[PDB]
């Protein structure tokens, strides 16, 4: 099934942030209606934060994670997660390679913020 | 500047 | 019932990272079998990373997050979810005043790193 792909409530502002472990150069890109809205890239196999950011969901509320790795998709696991019906999670693993750990580059988005 | 705990 | 305490497998790396969105400084203490390993602190109510380790699971697995403000405990939801039976995330959220939007610190465990 698609994996990565998340319908949030209209016109909110979320965080997403992206997690690397990997010996590859991890690139995240963060899609808003279809629209490329931020893109992150660093290498690490120490979970190291390459990168943060806030962005809002827009009218449609659709956000799409991408991973690649020197231009090759990586393949993608997620879900999306809510607490006391209030906290949001929208979780993605991926992998690059063979092993299949899929944390090569781990996104997790949350909301709401503020 | 309030400081202020618990 | 008890909420931000999870067993991991045993001596095994994890990521933890802890965001803010308060106006209140979060205090987030990260426990290691008992003990007190890792303490982050900040305040942001644009979802900023206030903390970010990697720490040691040891013998009994246990790792436990608290969360207070100016010495107060936040009230705390939490779960844990894996994706493709491999993939780690537990999942923590907090509330230190009235309005409940339970992300005042959000506390993100991931497993295995590498
Ligand atoms: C390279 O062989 C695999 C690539 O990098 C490794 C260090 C490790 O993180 C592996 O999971 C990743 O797919
Ligand atoms: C006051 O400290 C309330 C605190 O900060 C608000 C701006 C808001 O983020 C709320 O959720 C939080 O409890
Ligand atoms: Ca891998
Ligand atoms: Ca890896
Ligand atoms: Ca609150
Ligand atoms: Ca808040």
């Amino acid at each position: 099934a698609t994996q990565g792909v998340f319908t949030l409530p209209a016109n909110t502002r979320f965080g997403v942030t992206a997690f690397a472990n990997s010996s590859g150069t991890q690139t995240v890109n963060v899609l808003v209606n279809n629209e490329t809205a931020a893109t992150f890239s660093g290498q690490s196999t120490n979970n190291a934060v390459i990168g943060t950011q806030v962005l809002n969901s827009g009218s449609s509320g659709k956000v799409q994670v991408q991973v690649s790795v020197n231009g090759r998709p990586s393949d993608l696991v997620s879900a999306q997660v809510i607490l006391t019906n209030e906290l949001n999670f929208a979780l993605v693993g991926s992998e690059d390679g063979t092993d299949n750990d899929y944390n090569d580059a781990v996104v997790v988005i949350n909301w709401p913020l503020g | 500047a309030p400081a202020k705990f618990c």
